[PDB]
């Protein structure tokens, strides 16, 4: 080399993109 | 330059929990 | 992580979490080289037996955190790429020989007591210390267990998770799997009779396998998780592209002159 890790992470808000 | 020397341990000459552990084996 | 502990806050100011855009998942672990360079492996970004194969525009770089779900406000920072490079003779066809790639990130991160880099080996450090017996350290936020039933908990953990483990004897990785071992990979990880255990697994990909210098009080990134059979069985061990070996190729993309 059964997880993804794709569902209960918190949003980013666009006042922290670049 | 300053690489990998940590802001809150090397910089503050600190350990963390286990660094000794590495440095007990290099040898 | 299997078998690892709780990150202190800071402990590895260099990890950096590849994070896809949508939908929003953790793809793989990363370590911070300079204020624009991020290193990973190349198995993160492609793959082309799973159809894998991501383009800049299709993730974010989080450099600073702790927690793996939380955004932490005033501490992680976010960054874009700019561009990937892969190695040219990454071996993805057949045991992943070459494992590694660099990201340039859009615009340079600021450093702080949470984002700071590692250092690349030189010649000699990578003599002095890659030696079996010698311990390394392996952070991630992936699994903790190789596989656990569903709705009955969660395999992930909820903050950074750290495992120290030995260098291993060439003959001793090469006689653990059938798959063709080259001089760019090094395996890691206890003996089934030497009491502890402890390995890498999925999610932990692509993030740095360190060591810290006695001469100088360095941390030094010795390799980068690349594979492993399973995680912490028996008899088994991880493998992690060596770094030092492809050093030239490093720099060369860089032209940092």
């Amino acid at each position: 080399x059964g997880g993804g890790g794709n569902g209960d992470y918190e949003p980013i808000p666009e006042e922290a993109a670049x | 330059a300053d690489c990998g020397l940590r802001p809150l341990f090397e910089k503050k000459s600190l350990e963390d929990k286990t660094e000794r552990e590495l440095l007990e084996s290099y040898i | 992580i299997v078998e690892g502990s709780d990150a202190e806050i800071g402990m590895s100011p260099w990890q950096v979490m590849l994070f896809r855009k949508s939908p929003q998942e953790l793809l793989c672990g990363a370590s911070l080289i300079s204020d624009r360079w991020v290193l990973t492996a190349a198995h993160c970004l492609l793959y082309p037996p799973w159809d894998k194969n991501f383009t800049e525009n299709d993730l974010l770089v989080r450099i600073g955190k702790h927690s793996r779900t939380r955004y932490e406000r005033n501490i992680e920072k976010i960054s874009m790429l700019e561009k990937i490079y892969i190695h040219p003779r990454y071996n993805w066809r057949e045991n992943l020989d070459r494992d590694i790639a660099l990201m340039k990130l859009k615009k340079p991160v600021a450093f702080s007591d949470y984002i700071h880099p590692v250092c690349l080996p030189d010649r000699e450090t990578a003599a002095s210390l890659l030696q079996a017996g010698y311990k390394g350290r392996v952070t991630g936020w992936g699994n903790l267990k190789e596989t656990w039933t569903a709705n009955v908990g969660k395999g992930q953990p909820s903050v950074l998770q750290v495992v120290n483990l030995p260098i291993v004897e060439r003959p001793v990785c090469k006689d653990s799997t059938r798959i063709r071992i080259t001089d760019n990979m090094f395996c890691a990880g206890y003996k089934p009779d030497e009491g502890k255990r402890g390995d890498a697994c999925e999610g932990d990909s692509g993030g740095p396998f360190v060591m810290k210098s006695p001469f100088n009080n360095r941390w030094y990134q010795m390799g980068i998780v690349s594979w492993g059979e399973g995680c912490d069985r028996d008899g088994k061990y991880g493998f992690y592209t060596h770094v030092f070996r492809l050093k030239k190729w490093i720099q060369k993309v860089i032209d940092q002159f």
